RNA sequence: GGAGGGGGCUGGUGACUUUCCCCUCUUUAAGAGGGGAGGAAGUUCCGCCCACCCCAUUUAUGGGCAGCGUCCCCUGAGAAGGGGCGGGAGAUGCAGCAGAAACGACACGGCUCCGGAAGAGAUGACGAUGAUAGUGAAAGUUGAGGACUUCCGGAGAACCGGUGAAACGGGCAUCUCCCCUGCCCGGGGUGCAAGCCGGUUUCGGCGCUUAGCCGAAUGUCACCGAAAUUACAGAAGGCGGGCUAUAGCCCCCAUUUU
RNA sequence: GGAGGGGGCUGGUGACUUUCCCCUCUUUAAGAGGGGAGGAAGUUCCGCCCACCCCAUUUAUGGGCAGCGUCCCCUGAGAAGGGGCGGGAGAUGCAGCAGAAACGACACGGCUCCGGAAGAGAUGACGAUGAUAGUGAAAGUUGAGGACUUCCGGAGAACCGGUGAAACGGGCAUCUCCCCUGCCCGGGGUGCAAGCCGGUUUCGGCGCUUAGCCGAAUGUCACCGAAAUUACAGAAGGCGGGCUAUAGCCCCCAUUUU
């Protein structure tokens, strides 16, 4: 458990500091190199059983790997007219993955509804 | 709390509230100031931090920096809303035109000795 | 050139320097070892020009109950090395991989000094056998050649599946003292002249590797300075 | 308890059986042939000449009788067989009958004509 | 943090890596950062733009810490990045 | 008379001269020395090892000594003099000093310094 | 294969023949020889399956007076022998060219045993030497060591200068008498296997030419017949 | 008269030879009378008549006495018919 | 002494059976297979010391060594007006030997001087 | 004594005698007989045996045997020379033409037996 | 030119000794001649000849093998290595957590209709986290004196599900049958330590050998050659195929390098 | 293709050990690097450098070497090997036997002249073993009623001597000078065991070494190569020439053979 423990504070640095060497060199141009370092970060997640932080989550299309750098080679969208939802369209394939918020949007409805019932 | 880069003065954040006030020539929405920042007429770029979820503004911190685009924080929506000049909270304004305000955003472009 | 013999005094020691000899090996036989043999022997290393490595000794106690013992008092001192003719006791030593030398294979046993499945487990383990002249020295006629076929037996294993060898004379006096040159002549005399020289180099090789990984802060073959 | 496996037939060593016989009026005993044969290998090969050439005797009933020794070193043993002269008040005479790789070819060449094999039915049964 | 003991562990990727012995005497002497990395073979790019291929069993590598700077063979690094994290124990005796 | 013509020197033999010494408390003659060595290369070399290596003896009056044997075998002949171990109520131990091709470069180079040469000036004078 | 012995019984010349052997050479080792021991020692040869030629042998005599008398002696047997240590008797032999071998040099000399000088000589009047075993039977320790030095002398300068070597049990008893594979296992020990070979057919190729001579007419190698 | 101790000083030349033994397989076979003599070599005539070079030293010749037969070697025979006659002992050994 | 006259018995018939060959074989035609013989038997007298027959001696020339026949290859004549002699010439080489008997004509001189005196 | 070959004798000796004596056509001398024998006309050649010196007739033999005219001996050399018809000795007499005596000359032809 | 990978070949001649073994011959007992371990003999994953028993005597049924090269997938310095051979139907499995839902489709939430409650007619409710609003409603263009609603429950044609390796829909893996094309017919079970014979527990012989041992033989030296007794390894009824470990030289390829 | 003869080449690299030796260097005493027997070192037939003494200080005299290749002679299967280098004069030797006579020529026997004896004038003496008889008289042609002689002794122009290896005449061998042509000038004697030095009999150092030992070192293994440590053989101040013994392969020649 102790050893499982320690490997896992190094294995969480090893999906940070491999992200991180991506977003910078995305920037560069060099997209091939760039999908290289996060298909090194996919294929070490499934090894440990580990997950992937929160910030890094959405920012990788899960068809064919290249970093979404926003405005560059990522087309993002709020659109809130029938359900709440952001659009991540990659520009290099074209696969389109979307993140709802209405789990969130339930709440304020719910929030609306007690300062309605109060006042 | 995630998408907050620097930690913002409270004397510099009234200045942010001061320049929206002063100009009225702004763009409100989380789609308006998208636009505004790949076009390059946004000079400045107010996020709220007390946005829930974050996941409408976490995109305009990293687009902000590759643009070149100054932009500093505020810690209320509701206030944001309010010197912008409606009764509903915005999350999000970027200036155009700043009028007499010109005086003022260099000021708020102190922001980049926050970023270092 | 290394030498394992037992130190009294320091006439012999002075003897055996002014031949043929580089560095040696102290010896304590025995199970109660401490600094006040240690701050001796470092008089008699600086007394003409010497340097001397210690190391002790265990001897007929049970299988794995003596691993984790000796591991215990390995790190006081330089090297060890283990001794027993029963099998059983011979097997258990050649796992625990962090003893470097193994003896008297012949004198406990009286059947057969090495076997062909001991060779293999010292392979991957890196378990050298230690060849003894303290044996020899006060046998009978029969008695004599009955520990020299014994070590052509373990001559041809060491050589096939090259297993180090360092020779020793195992001295307890003044005079079993040897010279390494009449040493490489009986080595020379059994097998080749070729690997009569390597088993001297396997006897350096040894002790250059034991002293640089407690000499600084060396761990696992790593190396940190600066 | 004590087992080692038999080493390969690569790596085994090669050995021959010297089939003899010594021919004299007096008898002699298993423990006393088996003794002036040791003296004689210390005297011509000498200790270092012992190991090259692993002398052992395996069986001695009748006058006849049967030694080991290397595949390579026949030439050698065979002169030791001869140039022992005496034992304490009586002579010594070995006279060598011939040499083979194996006890079944040894015993039925010079020694006798049947084969016994008595190694295999004493192993099981006792 | 970067330690010598957790250094087998660690993501060579991102570390300025310069090799000080080798059989192959064009080998010796390069500097830069660890790209790519496979089994047996690290990729450096260096400070002039070369890519160039190295064998790891062949020679040894000195790692850039923060600040401090580690010896460590390649014998002991043999594994693709992915085994490497889980469980390698490598055994290496100078003889 | 006993005469012999002495062999050239592509017939001759090649020896070595073995310098060594005896470092104990007790005595030893020159006759005991000369016994101890033929005891012990009887055991080592055998009866065929000591034609072999052809051991003698010239000259012992110090604990030091020179002793003769072939030019290709000093390494065994080395070994019978670390194996014998004692002489009846005393242990043996002979070591070495080192070898030469004359007793002109042994007397000098570890026995002692000057050279005297006693050969030449015995035979013409007596 | 050809033996050298003194005849005494039956029972041991039946035990030789029932080995190795197939022919040998009766000895006669005194200055009285007659028919008398010629026609029992055909009687021995007939008995089971034997053929035996007989010799005789002089000692310790004068140098060149024993040459005329000998070869009075020589014309009424098969072969001759001479020993002797004295280097002036051993000198005096060879220049004869009518004796077929020569034995102990070592015995009564006790220095060497065939000199470079005496080698020269026996190479255009072809003189063997003759090697025996009786010798080394009854010596010690040291002095079988001296004999088998003495005969590692004399196999050098036979293989150089090629003179011819037979070997002898010289036996004198029912048990001295010895197999030849061992004989040739001896001096397969000495120096060579291919040496060890062409002693015995030296031994053969003296008895062939002895007697081919005195069996019909032949004068100076030339035989008529018709 | 011819006899077989005489032999070696009698003369070659009229006397039929045949030769029994020979290192070279043609030379073995031929009869004829001895017509010149040198040191080392006969000159013998054929009842064909072809003349044929025989050497002495590699071969034994059959001598036809008057009647008789009689088998000396040619190593017995060598030297040339001057010096022969006065004095020449040789000796040889089947070995 | 003994050894000597038998070797001279030896050699007389080695004079005798080496010229009797020539002879034979000198009528045949092969006169250089005559000359070898002769060549042989003037080469064995001088080793020896010994002379030659008093019937073969006169049938050699001595200059070349050709066998002399008597109308084949010899011209002999008998002169007696001057002094009586017999001359030999060989055909072949040209050169002229006589053979006087003056010491025998004086005999007859001396035994018919004899005759007259005691008549 | 030396030029002689074979024995003749004492019957057959008359014959030669009465042969000579019988022809009368005959040539004397020792250089007549060779010109004789050469030509081929000399039937038969008579030699003395008691000459002296031996070498004026020595070659009749050998001249005889090679040109194959058959020829023997008389002991006498004076007897010789009075049935030739001479007081004085001749020492050879060889015979051109027999006449009466080639009865006889076939006779003296038996000396072939004599020569084998 | 240097670490490495794959493929092929691995003996011949002469001498010694029947005391290295077998076989044959003659001969005053011993001699002469010939032959003598491999590409894997190791591994036991196989088949057949050979044997024995059971059912059957059948190409009627049915059983067995193959779909190669090529192509597809995975891993290394990308030469090379390993695995598999088409289609249809049925059943089970893709845990845990997450997700509306996890293998056939569905229920559920956005859309429409009905019922109940709350606020309200130049006001108030809501709305830049998106307002009346459209499109094949994934997606994308839109962006406000816009503007009549908000919640809960029930029933339904069409479209879409923040997760995870993988989803209103197509996959993956295993097992069993029916569809194919070609060839061959006794079908199973054990196995030479099988099986048979004198013997009748045990043993000897056969099965057994152009090496044929069994208490397990096949030896030593020299040399041309360069393929050589060096590495890995040693027969046990034979043959064929597959896997495994490598010496020497030849051929092919790669990287470093120039 | 097979016995044989002659000529040429005969080591290099790597490892072990200063305990195989020498030399050099540094260095917590031992390590590292380099070198280590030949074509004959054997044989002592030579010379010189090097040393020492005597005479001489001379190319005036005189001394020393060479006349090679080529050619001549002898011996073997006739390739090959061995020996010698022109001429003139003088002396000795070619024994023994044989021959008139044996090394300069001669005496002697056949030829001529003189003296003595014997026989004789159509006779007798002699003569086919040669008669009156000739030729530059060695040799060769001649050959009878041919025909006047035969013997001994002495003196002389021309020609020829049965033997023997070799002769009224030319050879051979040795020794010493005078005739030649070319080159070089100290001439002899001994010799490193010479000679010199501390020493003052004896010993150590020098003479001594791109191996330099001296109671006499130069070792062992593997391999390319094929010239290799195999045959013969082992330095002792160095170099040059000649003789002697032979291994491995290359080149040339012969005989047998086809
Ligand atoms: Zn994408
Ligand atoms: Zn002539």
């Amino acid at each position: 458990k102790f050893l499982e423990k320690k490997l896992k504070k190094i294995a969480y640095e090893r999906i940070d500091i491999l992200m991180s060497l991506a977003e910078e060199e995305a920037k560069k141009g060099n997209w091939d190199r760039a999908k290289r370092y996060v298909y090194l970060a996919r294929r070490i997640a499934m090894k440990m059983r580990i997950r992937f932080p929160k910030k890094w989550k959405r920012r990788i299309c899960k068809k064919c790997g290249t970093f979404l750098l926003y405005g560059r080679n990522a087309r993002v969208r709020i659109k809130s007219k029938r359900y709440p939802h952001v659009v991540i369209t990659c520009l290099e394939c074209g696969a389109i993955y979307r993140i709802p918020m209405i789990r969130e949007k339930k709440e304020k409805r719910r929030k609306k509804l007690e300062e309605r019932l109060k006042a | 709390a995630v998408y907050v880069k620097f930690k913002v003065p409270e004397e510099i954040q009234k200045e942010l509230l001061d320049a929206v006030a002063k100009a009225q020539k702004i763009k409100k929405g989380a789609n308006e100031v998208t636009k505004a920042v790949e076009r390059g007429i946004a000079k400045l770029v107010i996020i709220a931090e007390d946005v829930k979820p974050e996941e409408v503004v976490a995109h305009l911190p990293y687009l902000c920096e590759e643009k070149g685009i100054p932009y500093a924080y505020v810690a209320s929506k509701q206030d944001l809303g309010k010197a912008a000049g409606l009764e509903v909270a915005a999350s999000s304004v970027a200036i155009i035109n700043e009028g007499d305000a010109e005086e003022l955003k260099v000021l708020i472009e102190k922001v980049n000795v926050l970023k270092q | 050139r290394i030498d394992i013999n037992r130190i009294e005094k320091e006439e012999d020691i002075k003897l055996l320097k002014e031949l043929k000899w580089n560095g040696f090996v102290f010896y304590q036989y025995d199970d109660e070892f401490s600094k006040d043999r240690y701050e001796e022997v470092k008089a008699i290393a600086e007394s003409y020009k010497l340097k001397v490595y210690s190391g002790v000794k265990i001897k007929t106690e049970s299988s794995k109950q003596l691993r984790d013992k000796v591991k215990k008092f390995r790190n006081k001192c330089h090297i060890i090395l283990i001794e027993g003719g029963v099998l059983k006791i011979n097997r258990a030593a050649v796992e625990l991989h962090d003893v470097d030398i193994l003896s008297t294979p012949e004198l406990g046993r009286k059947d057969s000094g090495i076997d062909h499945v001991l060779a293999r487990l010292a392979s991957n383990h890196r378990v050298a056998i230690e060849l003894n002249f303290k044996t020899l020295l006060n046998k009978d006629g029969y008695e004599r050649a009955r520990t020299l076929l014994f070590f052509r037996n373990n001559l041809k294993l060491a050589k096939k599946f090259d297993v180090p060898v360092v020779i020793s004379t195992d001295a307890e006096n003044k005079y079993q003292i040897k010279n390494p040159y009449d040493l490489r002549a009986f080595l020379n005399t059994l097998v080749e002249p070729l690997y009569a020289k390597k088993i001297m180099e396997t006897a350096y090789k040894i002790c250059d590797f034991r002293d640089y990984l407690m000499r600084d802060n060396v761990v696992r073959y790593g190396v940190e300075i600066i | 308890i004590e087992m080692l496996k038999t080493l390969p037939p690569t790596l085994r060593e090669k050995k021959r059986y010297i089939a003899f016989k010594i021919l004299y009026d007096e008898e002699l005993k298993e423990g006393e042939v088996v003794n002036l044969i040791r003296k004689a290998v210390l005297e011509y090969y000498g200790s270092w000449g012992t190991s090259k050439a692993n002398p052992w005797l395996v069986y001695y009933d009748f006058p006849y009788g049967i030694l080991r020794c290397q595949r390579d070193n026949v030439d050698y043993v065979k002169a030791s067989l001869i140039l022992i002269r005496e034992f304490k008040e009586k002579p010594v005479n070995i006279i060598c009958l011939g040499v083979s790789g194996t006890i079944r070819k040894a015993k039925i060449k010079f020694l006798g004509i049947k084969k016994p094999k008595r190694w295999f039915v004493i192993r099981r049964e006792r | 943090m970067i330690t010598p003991h957790n250094i087998l562990r660690h993501e060579l990727i991102g570390l300025k890596v310069e090799i000080v012995e080798a059989k192959n005497k064009a080998m010796i002497g390069i500097k830069g950062k660890v790209v790519d990395e496979t089994r047996n073979t690290l990729v450096i790019e260096k400070e002039d733009g070369r890519e160039v291929v190295i064998p790891k069993d062949i020679a040894v590598f000195l790692f850039q810490l923060k600040g401090c700077k580690v010896k460590v063979d390649g014998r002991l690094l043999i594994g693709r990045p992915e085994e490497r994290l889980k469980k390698k124990i490598k055994i290496l005796y100078p003889y």
